[PDB]
């Protein structure tokens, strides 16, 4: 349920606490930008049929 | 008198090898990429109105140009300064 | 006569080389 | 990467429009 | 023209070669001298067709057999370069004139020897390319081609265990010598890529995996390989893999790359 | 005759390509 | 009205095309970036499927008699290149002879018309050899020659498949290949190499594509249409050469170069060898490569073959392997018998290597029906030698272990990947800037 | 110095006047007005008294330039 | 087809007449199998170095065809340069056209470089290249239209043949004026301008 | 440029995207789970 940051391993019978890095919005902005550049690339593909 | 006065804005060598600030640089890239996304959003509309009603420099194209230019040069110079500092300073 | 044409072509190539070199310099100075 | 890719995209967009415009002029001239 | 008498004399000396190669302990020097005379007589004959008149096929066919003899002569000397140089010219006779000449009974055995020789020197890509030349019917039918391709398929499907002990099916002694080369070649390549594969291997278990019916040869092998036999008698290979180049920041290469980026950005063209 | 015409042909190719390049460079400088 | 259809449009649009090409040939003599390809698509769409036979209503039989003299069907053909017509229009001099050449074969009636093609081609040969020695002046007749010569002598190679083999096609074109090379590439170099490879491959002969390897390099200006052909051919060279990786790479590069849906035959041919070269690496091909409509009932057998290969049951593969052999030969890839029947295990040990970080040498053998672990050790070792699997082997305790799953992002790898894309994007920008302006 | 340097082109290219329009056609319209005056003078000198036509084609807008 | 090039072994074998017969065989197949026969590299290239070999010029011709086919034109010129007689004297095909198109180009480059510093500072020039160049001159001096060699001679700084060209029939004194036109209007090198003017007044 | 030199040459045309795993054949997962559950004795 993500209410608590940690990870189990039964093979060692242990739970582990980590540092949860702050997602780094740069990469999400990057993905949205490249996806929208893919959209504009399809737009240019709609063009260039007029040659 | 030339380059006697210029010493006033003359960049120092430590200023040249200064590595800026990594947290601030990450904030700068964070803001500029988001602005890039918001510019590309309407750049898509601009390219989707390619139909040439009433043939008409505001918004998407050159703004995207200046953004990519400044972002790319800042990132390149920061990486180069970091690398030079890494290899030369020990 | 073909020799005159060949020399004219070579001088045209040289003049175009001068043209592009000047254009490079002007691009740099105009950017600044 | 993102900056360079966007630069390539805008370069292609200028290229295609330039080709379209000069070809339009050539077709109109005839 | 005297070319008829030239052909008759050439056939006579070729028959002398056939008789001398019929000997079970032939003196290869006399046959080589007769090959030297064939060198001279073949000048009046030709390798490329080159002829403005459609030659009677006999002129070709005898030459065919002659090179075929030179093939079986070569494998009798166990001189691989001679086999290579004779096969390189006999290929033209086999293939360029295929529509005109019939099948020689020696061509399957010789072709199989050539393919499994290509295996002997690890000429694997060329070996596969030649399999396109020879149609599917013969690789399906004749043992002389099927068996070497069978061993190669065994190698791809990894049946080295079968390769090292299925030697009873091989047709001729020339095959035996070529595969007495391939067993050590296979051992050498297995040893070379074990560096990729294993981090440790027991000597006595290695002797099984390479199917050494002579354990001594591995020590000679190991001394050849330079393998550091462990204190508990183990070959080890992780010493070359290590933890490579990660800690050492390559640096200057990154600087050159960033310089290249800055160039390709600020340069005018 | 071989030299003259083979030359003028290759230098014609070069000068044509160079003229196109000069055209694009002039356009960029003009902007 | 249907028979007069060429008179209404075709007779005048072809005249306009010829006039425009000659004007480009006369003024703005750089007639190489013009409508040539854009117009010559009309050929395949309309013209070769129209000029094929001596149609009446002035459609074909009336072409030459009306076009008899141009001083400002062979006997009718003799006059347009004769009758003291002005000969400086080199595109006209080429086209007047080459106009029936492709359509005449496109009729394919094969009856006494093969002789027509066989002689009209040597008419073009005489014209071209006469043009070559005089060192034709600067009017791009090399471009107009190379492509139509390629197509017409391809058709004559078909005829030399009907009769004595097509060696002559190679020997001449190779001689022209250097002739094209020493002056400049008029896009003729690409198609000449393509035909040289095609002549080798029709004989399944291959290796003397020592030409294809860097003894002589392929030109970069191949219009994306010679690119697809040459890349397919070199993929086929590298496939049987046991280097399947770069063959699959370059031919996956090739496949996207084909048109949307008009190259159905070429697309079928490329997919037909792409799927097998992929399974040769143990990688199952993509499903979308079996869902294209016209490609289903053509790629269906190898689909079933793929259904056979994603198992350790090579017996199931063999049970249907002989079921469709003749359609493998008709499609010219049946040599799959030599290159699939034994490497089928490679995919199985691949999937195991994906599923298991650690496994026993016995277990890998059990679930792909292998006999003994003594065999399985050699199989996994071979998979390591080929490099298809990144595992490690330790017989001392029966271990097959995947290497450490290190985080790649804290290493040099992301920088290397991003550097490849940086170079690609900057190259795209550079070649884009290189080609804006021409007015 | 820019003005005089451009003006100096006429004294060195007059042997083949037809090149002078081809080179000066870009110095002819530049942000710097001194370069513009130099371009005009160099074009005039280089063509001498020969009616190059194209030189006049370049000078036709230039005689309407805002700068005096 | 003859799709194999192993016949190169006939040149590996020490019989020089067999080597020459093999060379004659390659010369019929050079431009169908150039890549394969070039892959033999030293096995054919050392035959020029074999001074004991009878017809070294034949191997030289074959290797020059090899390099012309391979695009290493300078190596083609160099491998031809030791042939002699079998060198170039016969105009046969486009290959000969290309090798002359490169060889006298190399000669004129060398002559331009030497003529700038010839006051005993000149650099040695192979007399076989000079021989083929003057053979080309002899051909063009009477072939069909000999009013072309004047331009080459002044380009290659060969004043003697330049003086000869207009001393011949030359069909009109308009050619003696055309030489002056080219000297004064297109050749702008003063250091040779003066020499050409001296030759022109000597003609006049 | 078009490739005429090659053999251009509702059986099952469902629109939805599918994978190799959908053509696989096995008994109902209800049956699989039932058999697994009985045989280990629960």
């Amino acid at each position: 349920d993500k209410k608590f940051h940690g990870i189990l391993d039964q093979g060692e019978g242990v739970l582990i606490i980590f540092d949860e890095p702050p997602v780094d919005k740069t990469y999400e902005a990057a993905l949205e930008t490249i996806q929208n550049m893919s959209k504009v690339v399809d737009s240019l593909y709609n063009k260039a049929k007029k040659l | 008198e030339q380059k006697m006065l210029l010493n006033l804005h003359k960049k120092s060598w430590m200023e040249g090898l200064t590595l800026q600030d990594y947290s601030e640089h990450c904030k700068h890239n964070e803001s500029v990429v988001k602005e890039m996304l918001e510019l590309a959003k309407n750049y898509n509309k601009a390219v989707e109105e390619e139909d040439k009603m009433t043939p008409e420099k505001q918004d998407p194209k050159r703004h995207l140009e200046e953004h990519v230019d400044v972002l790319m040069t800042s990132n390149i110079v920061q990486c180069l300064a970091a690398m030079l500092d890494t290899v030369v300073f020990k | 006569d073909l020799y005159s044409r060949y020399k004219k072509l070579q001088q045209e190539l040289e003049f175009l080389e001068v043209q592009e070199e000047y254009i490079k310099d002007e691009q740099k100075n105009l950017k600044k | 990467y993102l900056a360079s890719l966007i630069r390539s995209v805008v370069a292609l967009h200028n290229l295609i429009n330039n080709k379209i415009a000069n070809r339009d002029a050539e077709k109109k001239e005839g | 023209a005297t070319s008829g008498a030239v052909l008759q004399a050439a056939t006579g000396m070729y028959e002398q070669l056939k008789g001398e190669w019929n000997r079970k302990s032939p003196n290869l020097s006399k046959c080589g001298e007769e090959l030297g005379r064939l060198k001279l007589v073949l000048l009046e004959l030709n390798f490329l067709p080159t002829t403005g008149t459609k030659l009677t096929k006999q002129q070709l066919i005898l030459a065919r057999d002659i090179l075929e003899i030179g093939a079986q002569w070569s494998i009798l000397r166990k001189d691989i370069p001679s086999f290579e140089r004779y096969m390189a010219q006999l290929k033209c006779y086999y293939f360029d004139y295929k529509e005109q000449l019939p099948e020689s009974a020696y061509m399957h055995q010789l072709l199989g020897l050539n393919l499994l020789f290509l295996l002997s020197q690890n000429r694997v890509a060329e070996f596969h390319t030649e399999l396109e030349r020879l149609p599917a019917k013969d690789i399906q039918t004749n043992v002389y081609i099927k068996h070497p391709v069978s061993l190669e398929q065994y190698l791809m499907e990894g049946s080295y265990n079968k390769v090292f002990l299925a030697k009873g099916n091989i047709p001729a002694e020339s095959y035996t010598f070529f595969i007495d080369i391939l067993l050590d070649t296979i051992r050498d390549e297995i040893a070379g890529c074990i560096e990729k594969a294993y981090e440790k291997i027991l000597f006595t278990e290695a002797t099984r995996i390479l199917f050494f019916n002579t354990p001594k040869k591995m020590t000679d092998y190991a001394k050849k390989r330079g393998w550091v036999l462990g204190p508990n008698n183990y070959y080890s290979f992780a010493s070359q893999q290590q933890k490579p180049e990660d800690t050492t920041i390559p640096s200057t290469e990154l600087a050159k790359q960033v310089i290249e980026y800055a160039r390709q950005l600020e340069m005018i063209v | 005759r071989q030299y003259y015409l083979s030359k003028i042909e290759e230098l014609q190719l070069i000068v044509n390509d160079k003229s196109q390049n000069l055209r694009r460079l002039q356009a960029q400088r003009n902007e | 009205p249907p028979p007069p259809a060429p008179q209404d449009v075709e007779m005048k649009e072809e005249a306009a095309t010829g006039g425009g090409s000659t004007g480009e040939a006369d003024g703005k003599t750089a007639a190489a970036a013009a409508e040539h390809s854009q117009r010559e698509l009309d050929t395949v769409t309309l013209e070769d499927i129209k000029e094929h036979v001596k149609q009446l209503e002035k459609a074909v039989s009336g072409k030459e008699p009306r076009f008899v003299l141009r001083a400002l069907l062979l006997p009718f053909l003799e006059e347009p290149m004769d009758t003291e017509a002005d000969l400086q229009f080199r595109p006209r001099t080429g086209k007047a002879a080459s106009t029936p050449l492709l359509p005449e074969v496109e009729a394919y009636l094969q009856l006494l018309v093969v002789i027509f093609m066989m002689n009209s081609k040597r008419y073009k040969e005489a014209q071209k050899i006469s043009d070559d020695l005089m060192q034709k002046i600067s009017t791009q007749n090399r471009r107009a020659l190379d492509l139509v010569a390629a197509k017409c002598y391809y058709y004559h190679a078909r005829v030399y498949e009907f009769l004595d083999k097509l060696d002559v096609v190679r020997s001449f074109l190779h001689a022209r290949l250097r002739t094209a090379t020493l002056r400049h590439d008029a896009d003729g170099q690409a198609t000449l190499l393509n035909l040289l490879l095609r002549n080798y491959l029709h004989y399944s002969l291959y290796d003397q594509a020592e030409k294809l390897v860097s003894k002589s390099v392929f030109p970069e200006q191949a219009n994306n249409n010679e690119w697809a052909r040459y890349l397919y051919y070199t993929g086929r060279i590298k496939a049987i050469q046991l280097e399947y990786s770069e063959a699959r790479r370059t031919m996956t590069n090739a496949l996207r170069k084909a048109p949307q849906h008009t190259a159905v035959g070429f697309k079928q041919t490329v997919h037909k060898l792409l799927i097998v070269v992929e399974l040769l690496l143990g990688e199952i091909p993509d499903r979308l490569q079996f869902r294209q409509p016209s490609l289903k009932r053509s790629l269906m057998p190898y689909f079933l073959l793929t259904q056979a290969v994603r198992t350790g049951n090579l017996a199931k593969f063999n049970q249907v392997l002989d079921q469709f052999g003749e359609k493998f030969q008709a499609d010219g890839t049946y040599t799959l018998i030599i290159r699939l029947r034994h490497n089928v295990i490679k995919t199985g040990v691949r999937m195991i290597s994906l599923s298991y970080s650690r496994i026993s040498l016995a277990d890998i053998a059990q679930k792909l029906q292998l006999d003994s672990p003594e065999d399985a050790e050699f199989i996994v070792a071979k998979a390591i030698r080929d490099g298809v699997i990144e595992a490690s082997i330790n017989h001392e305790k029966g271990y097959v272990q995947s290497k450490e799953m290190i985080d790649i992002y804290s290493t040099r790898e992301p920088q290397l990947a991003f550097h490849q894309r940086i170079s690609f994007c900057l190259d795209i920008h550079n070649m884009s800037v290189k080609a804006m302006r021409f007015p | 110095v820019r003005r005089a340097a451009v003006e100096s082109l006429g004294f060195i290219l007059f042997r083949t006047p037809e090149q002078c329009p081809s080179v000066v056609s870009l110095l002819s319209e530049s942000y710097n007005p001194h370069v513009r005056y130099g371009a005009a003078m160099a074009l005039g000198i280089c063509c001498a008294g020969t009616g190059n036509k194209e030189a006049i084609n370049l000078l036709e807008p230039m005689t309407n330039d805002p700068v005096n | 087809i003859t799709s194999a090039a192993g016949i190169i072994s006939l040149l590996d074998e020490d019989e020089p007449q067999l080597k020459e017969f093999a060379l004659h065989k390659l010369n019929a197949v050079v431009n169908d199998f150039w890549a394969e026969i070039s892959e033999s590299v030293d096995k054919i290239e050392v035959l020029y170095e074999d001074e004991g070999f009878r017809s070294r010029q034949f191997a030289a011709l074959v290797a020059s065809k090899v390099f012309y086919h391979l695009g290493a034109f300078e190596e083609s010129l160099n491998y031809a340069l030791g042939a002699g007689d079998l060198f170039n004297v016969n105009d046969n095909s486009e290959y000969v056209e290309t090798i002359i198109a490169k060889c006298i180009d190399h000669y004129t480059k060398q002559c331009v470089e030497n003529a700038d510093l010839p006051e005993g500072e000149k650099k040695p020039i192979d007399q076989r290249l000079e021989g083929i160049v003057n053979k080309m001159f002899q051909r063009c001096l009477d072939d069909h239209k000999y009013k072309q060699a004047i331009g080459i001679a002044l380009e290659t700084r060969r004043l003697d043949v330049f003086e000869k060209t207009i001393l011949e029939s030359n069909d009109v004194p308009g050619m003696l004026a055309y030489s002056l036109k080219l000297c004064m209007s297109l050749m702008q090198n003063k250091q040779f301008r003066n020499k050409v003017l001296r030759v022109l007044v000597k003609i006049y | 440029d078009e490739f005429e030199e090659f053999p251009a040459e509702d059986e099952d045309a469902h629109v939805w995207e599918d994978n190799w795993d959908d053509d696989n054949v096995e008994d109902d997962f209800s049956n699989q789970l039932r058999a697994e559950l009985e045989k280990h004795g629960y």
